């Protein structure tokens, strides 16, 4: 075989070229933190959360994008992989609102639990943050885009597999806003997906807004059948009565979306 | 009139407390502790805290444990004039339990301007304690303790050298020294029988290595000598408070870690990880990591203890809580035969027994 | 010899206290949980659980709360195998059913493939 | 660092003898006994005359529940959910919805008094000051669905005592 | 890492390991692993059949002496086919020192009862069958501790649900308590609330 | 703190101790209960440099248990600890 | 007030003979008192 | 010196503990002569029980023996004494110097789950 | 701005009441039910819209740490205030 | 497959436990009836104590059966030394719970459960 021996903190594992170091963590079963990184979408690397020392290197890598050479010795837990992680989580928690009571992604967010995990227990930031007009992109989503930390999830879904080329980012630099830049409804098909992939609470369900909350509802491994494409879901309920319905990952249906009509 | 065979049946207050746990988070299991040894709160609030504490890997700051032996001090008064006065109450000395529970009321509004609760005041956490000593508190705590030493030297002329409180507990429930350590006896239950034995100076915690103080060590093993093991250690519990009312430090009160102690209001309301820990501290809880502990404390009536396993989440798997009543009231059918069925009453009193923790 | 040779199959279900109805009447469900599509991190997909099949659930007269009548409504069970899950639901005498473990297939990368020469997998912008 | 209560010998010459013998036939210590407890018999006693006297309590004092509002009557519960999952004994019951302005509210808050343990999780969980565990500890009814408090319930508490609360809020907020 | 982060005891870990040998190769019959926590506790895991030895051993040694039974303790862990995990906390006041004998059993293989080496044992074992259905052999009066006298279940087992399967009541056409099947008027709410996300790296379990 | 002083003598001849000195009613000697607000001082992590979480990680240094023996010549006999050192009797009290 | 009387005694209130149309001449309650005065009254504060 | 009390209740004082001790020492080192040589249980009860007997017959004192045996009072290091004669004894029946007797399931240890 | 069912009894904030034909009123016979009659919802819009200068307004509701936490509302659209997600309170930028 | 024991080395001690274990409870039946005056006759308690026995007569597992001889010995010396109240001793009787559905057509009637 082609395959190149890598080392992830000194354990051997052997990857197929263009692998890369993030599959390479994951492949001996560690999960590196990102927030732009899908791997149903193209790789951004606009992030930087995933910033790991790969060693005898004296700088960071970003591991969703970065393919493994043969020999490295990615550092996963290393001091400066978790001093990178921390001054990236600060800078993603410098002007984002203080909105987690009011969220409907508390509980449930990626920013949330991997600055639990990941980034410091306190705060630098000693200026007024920044504060962003919201989107009417249709009466699915509701936009919330203070809330934005601009991993282009948005704009890479909706070109790439929902195929609308309509969302993007206006603007440069901090004033950098991710919108249509017009007044304009995001209706596809599989609209209410970027619901999912938004890692923060700046894309929520409009109809499923403020309803319910993620620790509560339990969480029954069901089949959609508003079409004959059969797409497994959960149907999220709390106390008999159903709160919303996400999907399930299946690799051969629907393979992790559904439908605006099942959602 | 002899006991041939005493079968204590328990379970009366069983209410399956330690399953409870294991469904709850660490804070959320908390609160469960105060309801055991019903008399002595902060000192199980304690014992829990250590135990979460050791599992964490982190230790609360210098004013926090100063505060928490303290209040386990003040605590320790509340339990030994329960012990004392209503195990002279149920002998018929009616009159010192009255006499004692005004200074057990005053201890309890202690704990209320502490925490807000006069019993259950949830105030010892892992991480430190909930909330600063408010302003004049140990004021107060230096008029109790500057008036308690009368409070006690009343209540033993009332007992010690009283002849009918002499009969009933000087021949009465006589325990051997290598009895009471295979019956898993701990504290005074220990101590009455001459054994050399305190967590609080062979095993310390907080910061009972700079307390100074002396433990109280019977000589015949009986329900007298551990009267007076408890009347001594209300001293000693007096001279502690005072050293620890002395020796206060400065600083904070929760660990300055904001992943495990939840971070001040100001700062919640004003910083972005700051409303994030404590969203996440108030609904999933702190991950502990994996492992199991047996942390014990020197509570008031003795060894009580935390097993406590954790699988990497924020709930408990197991916490197993030993009480010392449990095997105190297992070894009542041993030190109640070849004695009168009013002896067994006084030997009830002599263990210090809450059902409570008995029973969990 | 101090050891006897039980050929029978394991069945505790006489030793568990359960009444009949939750035990004959009741489909376990033993899955892995599937990831929260919400967030990427796959931490709760490292374990096999053990369910049952959710009962009625209606709304309290007095206040509109969810009374039940599901002893099991709660009973969650952790399994590092598929097989401890599948011995454990028959040494207790639960039907039960096995959905296997979804593994994402590995996907294949490449930050330069967003620029290539001639095929559609251009970014339209980045 | 040990004492030894208990470990004394008694002296055996004749004075100390015929002192314990007046002890044992003229009664002394229970003549000792009797005027403990005729010193007692002259004090002023403890007693406060409740219910014109009130027992004393702090500011920290956690008693009935009360949500509580603004400084311009908005009710300060955004519905987070904060407060039911710290809750210990599972008493809070909240159900929410956008109401007709579009504000995160709740539509359901129960607390079920009967389970609810006091220990004031639910206020230190709070981001808004919303519950609170007031200061009425004096809410004893005669039936247990009275101990079942709906939003109307703890909105009007909130109302009743509110007076009350913020000064107690004054007074403790800066040890929080 | 001085002021947050618990001091680490190295010299109580260096005793504690050189003890936990010292035990492992007195006894190799029994001993399965010996281990020491990183915050200093030892525990000596056994085989079942040397409950009796092992503790014999612990109590009687003049290097051991572990005359304490401070705690004995059961734990279900139901993904093990030995699914209950029976702890033993010892306290040796001679040397004080605390150590953990930790054996297993399953539902039906009885564990030798241990009221020959403590006493103290006569109670908690007793729990044990009564929280767990441990079967304890040759133990003097063994029976249910704390349930209800008619109580079927063993409710420690983490199969039993939180409420249990009946619920009593006074019924004044009997005239007397009774036992129904449990109804709650409202259900206790299950919290799902792991995080996605690693927490400690260092307890990373090796992947299939 | 108002009885009269033939009351209070004899009270004090009754108890044999000097009662009014150590009064159980408390009186204007305990503190005010409106206090002036507090200043709580902060913690050692309130800094703005040289405070990197990874630094004071207490969670994250807890290891697993160090497997001493598992089962997959004259060296000395130890015990768990050194014998325990014999208490020393009270210099304040010892009742001797 | 009396505040040569002891902790406990030194504040106190005669309930009013009739309160929201009841009569209340014999039948006093403790929550009879409003949240301003149950402050005082409970000692929560010096100030009236 | 006749030390009136020992302080632990049940523990009676004794007349003559450095014959009482030899008498124990020996009675253990006779039983342990009974074990393999191999056995580590031997070989390290062997090495204490020397090391103790060699410091009862090196001192004629009574407190100076206990203050260098370590083990407290000297009735108690007699009641260990007692404690190890009757564990020998017992060692002898149960042959715990053996290999295991049964290797555990594959995880049974390993925690967490 | 409470307003009162045809069966006689008042809507809650929320807007619940009974139907005619429901029995659950019966726990209201000779009894009383207890609403609110401060609607917040009332309360909140009877408030002034605060005019500011600037272009991102901070709210924390007032009293400093007695409030909610401390958000940041942009107030670019000119057709429509920009609202607290909180407090409820309402900004328009004075331009 | 290979198993300690706990009493029985096969099924004909556990049926000669079993065996004694009834004969136990049929002899304590009237002075059950007697001495926590109950309502029912000697006769339909001994029909309770058939009925408890005919429930785990499926057994084919020594263990099981020894640990359901010691339970059933347990709860015999609950009943003998007085421990159960009446309550205990007519919770075998489920008197009060009304009789529940058991074909099809009355649990279609009546709810959700099979
Ligand atoms: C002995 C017989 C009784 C003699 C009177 C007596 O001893 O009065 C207590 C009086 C005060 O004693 P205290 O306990 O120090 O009182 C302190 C109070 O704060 C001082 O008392 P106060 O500050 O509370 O003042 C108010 C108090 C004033 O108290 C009195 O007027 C005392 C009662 C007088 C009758 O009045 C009341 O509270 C009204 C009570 C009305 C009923 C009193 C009982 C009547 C019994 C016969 C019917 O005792 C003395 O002055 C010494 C003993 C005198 C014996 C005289 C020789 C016989
Ligand atoms: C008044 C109320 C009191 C109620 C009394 C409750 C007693 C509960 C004790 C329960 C003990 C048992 O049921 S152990 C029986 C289980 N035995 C077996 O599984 C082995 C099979 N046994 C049988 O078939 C038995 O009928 C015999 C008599 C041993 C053999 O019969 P087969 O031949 O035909
Ligand atoms: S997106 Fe996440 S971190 Fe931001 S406010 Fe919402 S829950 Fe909080
Ligand atoms: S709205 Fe969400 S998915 Fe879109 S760029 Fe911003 S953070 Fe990413
Ligand atoms: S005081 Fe405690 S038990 Fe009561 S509602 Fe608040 S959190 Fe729940
Ligand atoms: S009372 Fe507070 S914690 Fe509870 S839901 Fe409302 S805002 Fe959240
Ligand atoms: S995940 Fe690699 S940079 Fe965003
Ligand atoms: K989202
Ligand atoms: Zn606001």
């Amino acid at each position: 075989s082609n395959l190149i021996e890598v080392f992830v903190d000194g354990q051997s594992v052997m990857v197929e070229p263009g692998t890369t170091v993030l599959q390479a963590c994951e492949k001996v079963g560690m999960q590196i933190p990102r927030f732009c990184y899908h791997e149903r979408l193209s790789v951004a690397g606009n992030c930087r959360m995933c910033l790991v020392e790969i060693e005898k290197a004296p700088k960071v890598v970003a591991a969703c994008a970065m393919p493994v050479m043969k020999g490295w010795n990615i550092l996963t837990n290393s001091e400066k992989t978790k001093k990178a992680r921390e001054g990236v989580m600060e800078f993603l928690l410098a002007n984002h609102p203080l909105d987690c009571p009011i969220c409907d992604q508390g509980g449930e967010c990626d920013l949330q639990d991997q600055s639990m995990m990941f980034g410091s227990d306190r705060s630098r930031f000693l200026e007024g943050k920044r504060a962003v007009e919201d989107k009417n992109i249709g009466p699915l989503v509701k936009t919330i885009m203070t809330r934005c930390i601009q991993c282009t999830r948005c704009i890479r879904f909706a070109s790439e597999i929902a195929g609308v080329d309509d969302l993007g980012t206006t603007g440069r630099g901090n004033d950098m806003q991710v919108g249509t830049y017009i007044e304009k409804m995001f209706m596809s098909e599989l609209s209410g997906n970027i619901i999912d992939i938004c890692p923060v609470g700046a894309l929520t369900s409009k109809p499923y807004a403020f309803t319910a909350r993620p620790w509560e509802t339990r969480k029954t491994e069901s089949i959609d059948v508003m079409d004959a494409v059969g797409s497994n879901i959960v149907v999220s309920t709390r106390t008999g009565e159903v709160m919303r319905i996400l999907p399930r990952m299946h690799e051969d249906i629907n393979e992790e979306w559904i439908s605006d009509k099942t959602r | 009139e002899m006991v041939r065979k005493c079968d204590p049946h328990i379970g009366l207050l069983h209410r399956g407390t330690e399953k409870l746990i294991e469904y709850k988070t660490y804070l959320q299991a908390l609160p469960y502790f105060d309801r055991l040894d019903y008399v002595s709160m902060m000192c199980n609030e304690q014992a829990y805290s250590l135990a979460v504490e050791k599992l964490l890997n982190i230790q609360p700051p210098p004013r926090a444990q100063w505060i928490r032996v303290l209040f386990g001090e003040i605590t320790r008064l509340l339990n030994h004039i329960m012990a004392v006065t209503t195990h002279a109450l149920d002998i018929g000395a009616m009159t010192p339990f009255f006499w004692m529970f005004e200074e057990r009321e005053k201890m309890f509004e202690f704990y209320e301007r502490v925490s807000g609760a006069r019993m259950h005041a949830a105030y010892v956490r892992p991480g430190g304690v909930h909330q600063d000593l408010p302003l004049g508190l140990m004021d107060d705590i230096y008029e109790f303790s500057k008036n308690f030493s009368l409070r006690i030297d009343e209540l033993e002329e009332m007992l010690t050298n009283n002849r009918i409180w002499r009969n009933r507990t000087v021949d009465i429930g006589v325990v051997t020294a290598e009895d009471a350590l295979n019956y898993g006896f701990s504290g005074v239950m220990l101590r009455g029988s001459g054994i050399q034995w305190d967590l609080r100076k062979t095993q310390p915690y907080d910061v009972y290595d700079q307390v100074e103080f002396d433990v109280p060590i019977g000589s015949r093993g009986d329900c007298y000598d551990r009267y007076l093991c408890r009347v001594e250690e209300m001293r000693q519990s007096i001279r502690i408070i005072s050293q620890c009312l002395n020796k206060m430090p400065p600083g904070e009160i929760k660990v300055d870690d904001a992943k495990v102690s939840p971070p001040k209001r100001a700062e919640m309301k004003t910083s972005m990880e700051s409303l994030i820990h404590h969203f996440k501290l108030y609904t999933e809880g702190y991950q502990v990591p994996p492992g199991a502990t047996y942390t014990a404390i020197e509570a008031p009536k003795g060894e009580f203890g935390v097993y406590l396993v954790s699988d990497g989440s924020s709930r408990p798997y197991r916490c197993k809580i030993k009480a010392p009543g449990f095997a105190h009231l297992a070894g009542l059918d041993k030190m109640s035969k070849g004695h009168m069925l009013a002896d067994v009453v006084a030997i009830i009193g002599t263990q210090d027994i809450v059902f409570g923790e008995v029973d969990r | 010899t101090q050891l006897i040779t039980v050929d029978e199959k394991l069945d505790i279900t006489t030793l568990t206290g359960v009444p009949e109805e939750h035990i004959k009447t009741r489909k376990a469900r033993i899955f892995v949980p599937a990831r929260n599509n919400m967030q990427s991190g796959v931490n709760n997909t490292k374990k096999w659980k053990m369910e049952f099949d959710t009962r009625e659930r209606w709304e309290n007269p007095l206040m509109g709360w969810a009374s039940t009548a599901d002893p099991l409504s709660n009973l969650v069970l952790t399994f590092s195998t598929k097989e401890d899950a599948i011995a454990f639901a028959e040494k207790n005498g639960w039907s039960y059913d096995v959905e296997e473990r979804k593994v994402p297939k590995p996907k294949s990368k490449s930050y330069g493939a967003n620029f290539s020469w001639n095929k559609r997998t251009r970014v339209s912008t980045k | 660092t040990y004492k030894y209560v208990n470990l004394r010998e008694p002296s055996m010459d004749m004075k100390s003898v015929t002192d314990r013998a007046a002890q044992t036939l003229l009664w002394t210590e229970l003549i000792r006994g009797l005027g403990m407890t005729l010193s007692y018999l002259f004090r002023e006693p403890a007693t406060i005359n409740y219910p014109f006297e009130k027992g004393p309590l702090s500011p920290r004092f956690r008693g009935e529940h009360a949500l509580r509002r603004y400084p311009s009557g908005e009710e300060r519960c955004i519905a987070c959910k904060l407060c039911e999952a710290v809750c210990p004994a599972q008493a809070i019951t909240i159900e929410a919805e956008p109401r007709a302005d579009g504000s995160r509210r709740t539509t359901r808050y129960d607390i079920d008094m009967t389970k609810c343990i006091y220990c004031g999780f639910c206020q230190e969980a709070c981001p808004v000051d919303a519950i609170v565990e007031g200061p009425n500890f004096e809410f004893s009814t005669e039936t247990h669905e009275e101990l079942l408090y709906n939003k109307e319930k703890l909105l009007n508490n909130g109302d009743k005592w509110e007076a009350e609360i913020a000064a107690n809020i004054q007074a403790d907020y800066l040890y929080r | 890492t001085r002021p947050t982060v618990r001091p680490r005891n190295d010299v109580a870990h260096k005793q504690l390991s050189a003890f936990g040998e010292y035990v492992a190769e007195i006894l190799p019959k029994y001993v399965q692993q010996v281990q020491v926590s990183c915050f200093s506790e030892l525990e000596i895991c056994i085989h079942p059949d040397g409950v009796i030895p092992v503790l014999t051993f612990l109590r009687d040694h003049s290097n051991a002496q572990f005359k304490s039974l401070a705690d004995l303790t059961a734990v279900d862990i139901p993904t093990r086919q030995n699914r209950f995990e029976i702890v033993y906390n010892l306290l040796s006041l001679r040397f004080n020192s605390r150590i953990r004998v930790k054996t297993y059993t399953d539902e039906l293989t009885p564990v030798e009862s241990s009221v020959s080496v403590y006493k103290a044992a006569n109670w908690y074992e007793r729990e044990i069958w009564d929280m767990f259905g441990v079967f304890f052999a040759n133990h003097p009066d063994l029976r249910r501790i704390l349930t209800d006298y008619g109580f079927e279940g063993h409710p420690f087992r983490k199969d039993f649900p939180l409420s249990g399967y009946v619920e009593l009541r006074y019924d004044d056409e009997v005239k007397r308590v009774v036992a129904e099947p449990v109804e709650l008027a409202q259900e206790f709410r299950k919290f799902d609330l792991n995080s996605p996300w690693e927490a400690f790296p260092a307890y990373r379990q090796p992947p299939e | 703190a108002s009885a009269t002083r033939l009351i209070q003598g004899l009270r004090n001849w009754a108890s044999g101790r000097d009662l009014q000195a150590k009064l159980q009613l408390r009186y204007q000697e305990i503190s005010k209960r409106t206090q002036p607000p507090p200043k709580l001082p902060v913690g050692p992590s309130h800094r703005l440099s040289n405070n990197y979480y990874c630094a004071r990680d207490g969670r994250r240094e807890a290891m697993p248990p160090s497997i001493v023996m598992s089962s997959q010549s004259e060296k000395k006999a130890v015990s768990p600890a050194p014998p325990i050192k014999r208490w020393e009797l009270s210099q304040d009290e010892p009742y001797l | 007030e009396d505040n040569k009387q002891f902790f406990g005694r030194h504040r106190w209130v005669i309930y009013t003979t009739e309160m929201n149309g009841k009569n209340t001449f014999w039948d006093v309650d403790g929550s009879m008192v409003p949240p301003e005065w149950h402050r005082w009254l409970h000692c929560m504060t010096d100030d009236p | 010196l006749l030390k009136k009390t020992t302080g632990l209740v049940g523990l009676a004082v004794c007349e003559t503990p450095h014959e009482r001790l030899k008498i124990l020492y020996t009675k253990i080192l006779d039983v342990l002569g009974h074990i393999p040589k191999n056995a580590a249980y031997r070989k390290y009860t062997e090495q204490i029980t020397n090391e103790k007997l060699s410091i009862v017959k090196a001192e004629p004192d009574v407190k100076k023996l206990e203050e260098q045996l370590q083990g407290g009072q000297i009735e108690e290091v007699i009641l260990q004494a007692e404690n190890e004669l009757s564990l020998a004894r017992k060692m002898i029946q149960w042959k715990p110097w053996e290999p295991l007797v049964e290797e555990p399931p594959a995880s049974q240890w390993k925690w967490p789950i | 701005g409470v307003r009162t069912s045809p069966t006689g009894e008042k809507v809650t904030h929320t807007g619940q009441v009974y139907d005619d034909e429901d029995y659950r009123r019966v726990r209201f016979v000779g009894r009383q039910k207890e609403v609110n009659e401060n609607f917040a919802i009332d309360l909140i819009a009877e408030q002034p819209v605060s005019q500011v200068g600037s272009r991102v307004i901070s709210c924390d509701g007032g009293g400093g740490a007695l409030g909610h936490p401390r958000v940041y509302i942009n107030l670019d659209k000119e057709t429509k205030t920009g609202t607290c997600g909180y407090c409820g309170l309402q900004f328009r930028q004075q331009h | 497959t290979s198993v300690k024991p706990i009493f029985s080395r096969d099924m004909n001690e556990a049926k000669r436990r079993v065996r004694e274990l009834y004969r136990a409870w049929y002899r304590e039946v009237p002075n059950t009836v007697h001495l926590f005056q109950l309502d029912i006759s000697v006769k339909q308690g001994r029909d309770k104590v058939r009925e408890m026995f005919k429930k785990n007569a499926h057994v084919t597992d020594p263990r099981v059966v020894d640990l359901l001889v010691i339970k059933g010995k347990m709860e015999l010396e609950e009943t003998i030394n007085v421990w159960k109240q009446r309550t205990h001793v007519m919770r075998f009787f489920h008197e009060t719970e009304a009789p529940r559905p058991k074909d099809f057509l009355s649990k279609f009637y009546v709810g959700h459960d099979p």
